[PDB]
């Protein structure tokens, strides 16, 4: 539910970087927002990402499942991260 | 974790042909090709690492070696063979 | 309409690269802008392109049709991309 | 006077780009400032320029004439822009 | 997808004359000619691939073979004949 | 606006000699020469365009054609002759 | 202890450049961070480096010894810098 | 004095190019810096140069004489530029 | 300014022997020799121009002509004689 | 500090074989080889300088001379012999 998504955000936030925006789009996050996010946290790449995810969790209160998160990660080739995200979700 | 230590001995061009020649999307490598036409600094591991995110599940090292040989190298997989060996 | 253009932008953005500027010009995008775009996203070639397209969608609110997009792609010889852009538009 | 310079800034701002800094120097704009300008608006090439021009208008309250602007543009070979800047100034 | 595996057996010069000799604009090849006067590394597929984007619709392989023979080669189309064959 | 479509058919070197050979300052072209020793991508129109800003007033096309022939080309002005013609 | 590392950072920061990232990795600095650093200071190569080092000093409050720094420099072949870093550490 | 050096920097900046670094070294500019300069302005060759010169003017507040500049240019065979630099200094 | 129009009629090799044979450092020409073993495109003026920066003061044209003849040519200085003449 | 003045008289290829032939990692030179296949401008000192960072402790000049001769040159170490001499 809630802490599960937390643990996943932490692995993702500290691991994506570069193609964060690619990820944003996959999570069906309007660029109207992605724009803003670049704006608000020009400083840390880690914050921007997280934020990205947050918007995603607020877009679907009930369907915000790690499933989809891993699904988002793998369509963008961020396999190694969806993998880790999956092994931390299995251990919990 | 070897993806880094491996690029070390590799070259920006061999590795080049490597990844692109391993189902890592040719379009992605085009960005990384122009992203630094003259930079083998980090440029090496960057290409290598993107492929890593490509598979990474089971027996990935095999694909790195076998594929490295099938990508008209038969030389890069040799120095990496010494690293995992080590 | 709106999501159609989205799906097309995604195929184009992740596939053009190199001759993006050629494409920009075909979409009747002033260099006054093309200049700026090179400027704003010196980092990712993928962003620049998209942006390029965006300006194009704001130039013609109503006539922003995939038709023309494919038409733009083929006058520049980006056949393979106009093709894919056409098969994703037929499947949808 | 005032709106004349406005109309000219708009043509210049949306048309220079690349060699803006060349232009800055011609308008006798210290690099001490040009540095800053690069700083403040790392984002848009269009803003930086304008700003550049602004400083120039504040440097000479009374001698800030389009004349000189066109003069600045042509010493840097930005003929096509000094031209347009001249035809918009004649039409007004 | 064969455009890559094909350049493999080809040469930067044959292929050179190939594309340029297939309505791929001579000006475009001039960039790609000077872009690396001494590099058959990737240089091969680069030229070959640009032509690919040229046609790519129907019966493109025929144009690659037939044209390869009409571009004063009659030798490059042979090794590619073995790849598509395969 | 043709300066773009023109470079298209041109070459980074012909055009090279062109501009430099048209009162576009040799020093400016030196920057644009080293700015990309191997890039005919945009490199073409960049050189061509700088000359554009050079004249651009009246009968500029003539200078582009006539001058293109006087700059030891007599070949680049031909493909552009087809574009303005068109 | 504290000013020793300062004096060393100053020699390194003003001397590495190019293969800074190589250095970052040797200091066991995650790319998750290295990414960010490229991000935050796109401007100066000197800042990025330093920063790099900083993260390293915060990773090991107590084991942040010049020893290791020189050790990091030499595994990357930045001999001449580990050397200078060593002679400034001996003089102090 | 001050505007003299300005006029000279302008002729040099818009005329060196290629062997700028050669020039940098002659002006006794540490590579520790030259490295950085390559870094900060990867874009324009013209900026890098100038910058190069700037550092040189800050290294010797009082002995920053065009004399030496021309002297620097000629030891590197950039005769044609030291010449022009000399004729613009004589005309002024 | 004639250094450009001159290379035009010249050759990458004559001019080669020219400069190298005029106190333009042999080491510098070695870079410019390997810099393009097969390129007389710009390659011509590049060599010629480096020598230009060599003298350029007074009566440089004489050195270009006289020297061109002393560098085992007696043929390149002839076509340039027609250009300055012109 | 002589590493700069030395490249001056040297060549991008001799020096090439030099460094690579002095325990400066072959992989590093590969980046610097492709980093400019046609540029002896700075390219010279770049290679030379990387080796500098290689040793630089005691009697480095000897290694530059002795090694320069062992790297199939016996000619580059001669012009540098005149510079340190000077």
């Amino acid at each position: 539910g809630e802490e599960d998504l937390c643990a996943a955000f932490n692995v993702i936030c500290d691991n994506v970087g570069k193609d964060w925006r690619r990820l944003a789009r996959q999570l069906k996050v309007s660029d109207t927002k992605i724009d803003s996010i670049e704006d608000r946290y020009p400083r840390n790449l880690t914050e921007r990402v997280r934020e990205s995810l947050r918007i995603w969790k607020n877009t679907e209160k009930e369907n915000a499942t790690v499933a989809h998160l891993v699904g988002a990660l793998r369509s963008c080739q961020m396999n190694l991260v969806a993998d880790l995200v999956q092994e931390v979700q299995q251990a919990r | 974790k070897y993806i880094p230590r491996i690029a070390e001995d590799m070259t920006i061009q061999e590795a080049k042909k490597f990844a692109r020649e391993n189902n890592i999307k040719e379009g992605k490598i085009d960005e990384i090709m122009h992203d630094s036409i003259q930079d083998t600094a980090e440029q090496k591991v960057q290409l290598l690492l993107c492929w890593y995110q490509s598979h990474g599940k089971s027996d990935a090292y095999q694909d790195l070696i076998k594929g490295l040989k099938k990508a008209e190298c038969r030389r890069t997989l040799d120095k990496f063979q010494d690293m995992v060996q080590k």
